[PDB]
RNA sequence: CCUUCUCAAACAUUCUGUUUGGUAGUGAGUGAUACUCUUUGGAGUUAACUUGAAAUUGCCUUAAA
């Protein structure tokens, strides 16, 4: 149904899932195609071998990687909302959209084709009670990791920005620029909101 | 436009440890101390390879 | 947020090239022999001023 | 006025010193009673640091040896406990920059581990002893007619006759003989030259002297370590080099 | 208003009643000083209370020690109103173990162990576990 | 010799007790996993509260699958090595990987005695440093100095308290003495503390590791070494707050009381 | 002030002699037969008011005695604006000492070694409590009415 | 505003192996059944977790001027 998490504990909770669910086939959805260019660099760097799908990469790569996910057994990909339209795989158990969606109505059609949940503190199936203590302590490791690579500083820069630009180009009363930037920055690990 | 002794020996280290995996080659903290791109590395290595065998 | 959205340069993360320039200038000066190295400077005073 | 920081620092350092002295006291008590069932080590090492600083590790023999203990002033915030007051009263080393001769045996060595952060020890040579006595020397005896506490100088040999004499000692060089070579009259003359008055190193607060004290103060922690463990190896240093500095 | 009794917290590691009495004595004649400690082992809870014989002395000490960076953690001092006196804080040393053991005969405790062991085998059977011997 | 049949019956009852009818694993998984074998005595080390970890010899490694699928678990298994002030000046991490990837164990971080008293001396920085790691190894010399440098919270567990490893061949440091002793502690030994009281549990760890027939060999040899060295009272196999499983029960040690 | 400098003295910018000898050591070694970025105090007014607004400053130290007063008048209030934990310390000479200069007007501490990190964070909290809370009345009240 | 118990033997040489002994910890709190002793008092143990070193009262002098 949904999980309630703050903008600090947002990617913290996501990273906590992907390590334990390495055996399974789960789907992570983002709003921007410039957000997945960050996550599919971090997780491949910290050795959770995820797959990368976005608009900014070439079509033959977009085909030959997504094909490999269909024929896999243990795999995991990161793809956007708009790029994953029409090509859905039954080989799935968790459909977990991370960002707020494009259409609040069309997402219902996206599910009933897998288990669905959202992430909302600023904003059928059951909610999920969440332990505060057992989140992974990889934040200061990431804070050291961001300010010492440049490439991951730039991809985080255009991860944070593109996410927040898509957050402002929404239509709902819930998703209308309420979330403070002192929390949203630590999702992409910053001392200042870029 | 030739290359210096230190630059040549630096490219020796990169090729002997990695080969052609430019993603891994540029994400290495020990040899690629200056956090240079993939294009810079393949250009400089081909200059090194043309002057050698 | 900070006042300006100025992109941070590579040189703020990479080891400095001005330092590299100075080092590779002293290197030349040692090959030429016009700067005597710090290791031999001890040997020039171990033999002298006795 | 006494600042708060200092008054907590004194207690925080004496906590380490009281616990350290009790710890050494326990292991040395359990070493003597032959109840070596479960302790760290049941023997005695001596470290000899010389001059590029070689740390030797040699075990202490049962042989009686000759030591010249020199007062240091260390460590920083420490107040001396009861077990330190006792040993330093017996060796009469309450004053800083002050030396004394003692023989080292199997009874002397356990007491040496207690005072090791306060003293710097070592086996002197014949010239270190002989030059030290002919350069410095005190004799507590009567003044003109009434006054007692005069400590003057080893100027004469007839003073040596009047105070010692019948033990076989006639002159200052004979005192040097019974000090360098362990004899019968050593306990007689050792309490006759009570302590020595060594001058301090550098000996000033100013331009050159502060910087020279800085250079020597960082040389201290290199040429001397505080072990703090119950199996502390006793640090022996060159006294020929040290008294070349202190004479 | 305010009272002569003071509250001090965020005390340094090894800043006890000896040094609370000695240092705050320089501010003036103190009446009665305590420090809360653990009973399992004799060491400070890093907070204590002390009382002055002069109320004005209490406010002067508070003015000068409210934010005082002292070896890794800054002293926090607070005045108290009329009432709220210094009551029940005891000097607790390191508490040692006391060897109360044998008293009962060996045959009593043996059959007590037999009773507890046979009931122990008869305990697993109460909740879905079957185990031999 | 203890009956192996009652050990098989015990672990089978543990299988049945673990097979019973949130998005993170806060308590449910630990109470499922954590086996502890209790050992009782009349006053273990009755007056001295030393922090020595008794290295009980076991035929089969539980640390190995603890590595392999702590990789899947959120709390990662990483191997720490506390050394002395000359060792890091002499020996790098790359030599440790050179000689320990051969069998397949990984040294995560090597740590000096300097580092625990300067950089990891802040209390939250210290706690968050050690609690990350499960295997704590310390060269023989530094072990006695470590209750002060890493504090008491590091000693409240069994994981976070260090294991005394010998690295000195006749007091001279050698890499080989480290290389084989890291192996022996890892695959052939299980550490456990000794409290000043009566009760002692042995943290065997997760029930899921080493198929129950192997678990019998673990428990068997543990009893083979704890009853021989010390006279003991009682033994119980226990998953977190189960009705206990009385395994060994002695009536000849109590006669001396 | 003494406790601020007990931290700030650990980050003396490498003096001209020290830098010269080390970079000749680089030459004498590396030409014949890895390092992290080193941390130091940051000390120019163009650079400090650059670092505030980046925002990279954790403790900005400001001298009270400046030759033209008009130079550093915006700085405490710009620090209160940006959320930078500032402290107006006494003496441009005293700031000068920790920085190889005669005078410095400003000294900042951007990044830090982790050994000094907890001490710095507490130095921030001590200065917030000691300075910013005691002197909330100082944004008000025209000074110098002494009879 | 000081910084912390930074290694020893007995046997064995496979280029270092075995065995033996060595550590008394910031405080405060949350915590699910077991262990022995004691005779009612908790005595001492046994998983785990929280936390900016957090907190409201359990009956020697030249390291100076």
């Amino acid at each position: 149904g949904y999980v309630v998490c703050d903008s600090d504990k947002r990617f913290l909770l996501l990273f906590s899932f992907l390590k334990r669910n390495q055996k399974k086939k789960i789907i992570v959805f983002l709003s921007s195609c410039n957000s997945v260019k960050y996550y599919a660099e971090l997780l491949n760097y910290i050795d959770l071998p995820v797959l990368e799908l976005h608009g900014k990469q070439k079509q033959q790569k977009r085909t030959n990687t997504f094909f490999e996910f269909c024929n896999a057994e243990r795999g995991i990909l990161i793809c956007t909302d708009v790029a994953a339209r029409g090509l859905d795989i039954p080989a799935v158990d968790w459909i977990i959209q991370f960002d707020p969606p494009d259409d609040p109505r069309d997402y219902i059609h996206r599910v009933g084709r897998g288990k669905s949940l959202m992430f909302l503190t600023p904003n059928p199936l059951n909610e999920y009670e969440f332990p505060e203590n057992k989140i992974a302590n990889v934040q200061s490791q990431l804070e050291k990791l961001i300010k010492s690579n440049y490439y991951l500083h730039q991809t985080a820069k255009d991860g944070y920005r593109s996410y927040l630009q898509a957050y402002a180009s929404h239509s709902l009363k819930t998703v209308y620029q309420i979330d403070k930037l002192d929390l949203a920055k630590v999702a992409k690990s910053y001392g200042f909101p870029v | 436009r030739s290359q210096s002794e230190r630059e040549e020996e630096w490219l020796e280290k990169l090729y002997k440890k990695h080969g052609d995996d430019y993603k891994k080659m540029f994400f290495d903290k020990k040899l690629n101390i200056y956090q240079q791109s993939e294009g810079d590395l393949k250009r400089r290595l081909l200059r090194w390879k043309k002057r050698n065998g | 947020m900070p006042l300006t959205a100025v992109p941070e340069p590579k040189r703020r993360f990479v080891p400095s090239k001005n330092e590299a320039k100075r080092v590779m200038k002293i290197v030349r000066a040692i090959r030429e022999g016009r700067i005597i190295p710090p290791k031999k400077l001890k040997e020039m005073k171990e033999k002298e001023k006795i | 006025f006494v600042r708060a920081e200092s008054i907590v620092a004194k207690t925080l350092a004496t906590s380490r010193e009281k616990e350290r002295i009790k710890r050494v006291s326990i292991l040395e008590d359990k070493k003597a009673k032959n109840e070596t069932q479960h302790i760290a080590s049941g023997k005695d090492f001596i470290l000899k640091i010389t001059e590029g600083l070689i740390r030797e590790k040699t075990t202490y023999d049962g042989k009686p040896a000759l030591l010249f203990i020199v007062r240091v002033r260390g460590p920083l915030a420490v107040n001396i406990p009861n077990k330190a007051f006792k040993i330093l009263s017996l060796l009469r080393l309450v004053e800083t920059n002050t030396g004394v001769f003692v023989k080292l045996t199997k009874n002397v060595y356990p007491l040496l581990k207690v005072i090791a952060p306060y003293v710097v020890i070592g086996k002197p040579s014949l010239s270190s002893i002989r030059s030290l006595i002919q350069k410095r020397g005190r004799i507590i005896y009567k003044g003109e007619n009434e006054a007692e506490p005069h400590e003057i100088v080893l100027n004469d040999n007839n003073i040596v006759e009047e105070q010692l004499g019948d033990h076989g000692i006639i002159c200052v060089e004979d005192i040097i003989h019974e000090i360098a070579t362990m004899g019968e009259s050593f306990s007689v003359c050792n309490f006759f030259l009570q302590p020595f008055k060594l001058n301090r190193e550098v000996s000033g607060f100013g331009s050159l002297n502060r910087l020279r004290k800085i250079k020597q103060r960082e040389a201290e922690s290199r040429t001397r370590q505080f072990s703090n463990a119950a199996t502390a190896p006793v640090i022996e240093v060159d006294i020929d080099s040290l008294l070349a500095k202190l004479n | 208003e305010y009272s002569g009794i003071i509250y001090v917290s965020r005390l340094p590691h090894g800043f006890h009643e000896k040094e609370l009495s000695k240092y705050f004595a320089q501010f003036g004649d103190l009446k009665e000083v305590r420090l809360a400690r653990n009973k399992k082992t004799g060491n400070s809870r890093h907070y204590g209370f002390l009382e002055f014989v002069n109320k004005e002395d209490a406010m002067i000490a508070q003015e000068s020690m409210n934010n005082y960076l002292l070896m890794g953690h800054l002293l926090q001092v607070r005045v108290l109103p009329k009432g709220a006196k210094i009551e029940k804080l005891y000097k607790y040393k390191k508490r040692v173990l006391v060897e109360k053991g044998i008293t009962k005969p060996v045959k009593q405790l043996k059959d007590n162990m037999k009773q507890k062991h046979e009931e122990r085998i008869k305990k697993l059977a109460k909740s879905g576990i079957e185990f031999k011997w | 010799a203890i009956p192996r049949e009652r050990v098989i019956k015990a672990v089978n009852e543990l299988i049945k007790f673990t097979s019973k009818p949130l998005l993170e694993d806060d308590e449910e998984e630990l109470k499922k996993d954590l086996q502890l074998i209790v050992v009782n005595n009349k006053s273990f080390t009755g007056t001295s509260k030393s922090f020595k970890l008794k290295l009980l010899n076991v035929k089969h490694s539980f640390y190995k699958p603890w590595k392999e699928a702590s990789a899947t678990a959120v709390k990662d298994f990483k191997v720490l090595l506390i050394l002395k002030d000359s060792d890091i000046k002499k020996v790098s991490e790359d030599d440790l990987f050179d000689q320990l990837d051969s069998e397949g164990i990984k040294v995560d971080e090597i740590i000096c005695g300097k580092d625990l008293k300067t950089v990891y001396k802040a209390y939250e920085a210290r706690n968050a440093f050690i609690s990350q790691f499960s295997l704590i190894l310390a060269d023989d010399s530094i072990v006695t100095s470590l209750p002060k440098l890493m504090g008491g919270k590091a000693y409240n567990k069994v994981e976070t308290t260090p294991i005394s490893i010998r690295t000195h061949a006749n007091k001279e440091f050698s890499l080989t003495t480290l290389t084989n002793n890291i192996k022996k502690v890892y695959m052939n030994q299980l550490p456990v503390k000794l409290p000043r009281g009566t009760t002692l549990n042995v943290h065997l760890g997760n029930l899921e590791w080493l198929r129950p027939e192997e678990f019998v060999d673990n428990v068997e040899l543990i009893s083979e070494q704890l009853i021989k060295a010390y006279q003991i009272r009682s033994i119980f196999i226990k998953t977190n707050r189960s009705p206990v499983l009385p395994l060994y029960y002695n009536q000849d040690v109590l006669d001396e009381l | 002030a003494a406790e601020t400098f007990k931290l700030f003295n650990k980050y003396r910018p490498e003096t001209a002699a020290e830098k010269k000898e080390r970079l000749t050591k680089e030459a004498a070694a590396v030409a014949e037969g890895a390092s992290p970025k080193p941390y130091a105090v940051k000390y120019g007014l163009n650079h400090v008011v650059a670092l505030i607004e980046n925002k990279k400053a954790k403790l900005v130290l400001i001298a009270n005695d400046v030759d033209p007063i008009e130079l550093v008048v915006f700085l405490p209030a710009l620090c209160k604006k940006m959320g930078v934990p500032y402290a107006i310390v006494k003496g441009k000479a005293r700031l000068g000492t920790l920085v190889n200069q005669k005078t410095s007007a400003v000294a900042a501490l951007t990044e830090v070694r982790a050994e000094d990190e907890a001490a710095l964070a507490k130095l921030v909290s001590t200065i917030d409590a000691n300075f910013a809370d005691k002197y909330d009345e100082v944004k008000k009240h025209w000074g110098g009415g002494i009879l």
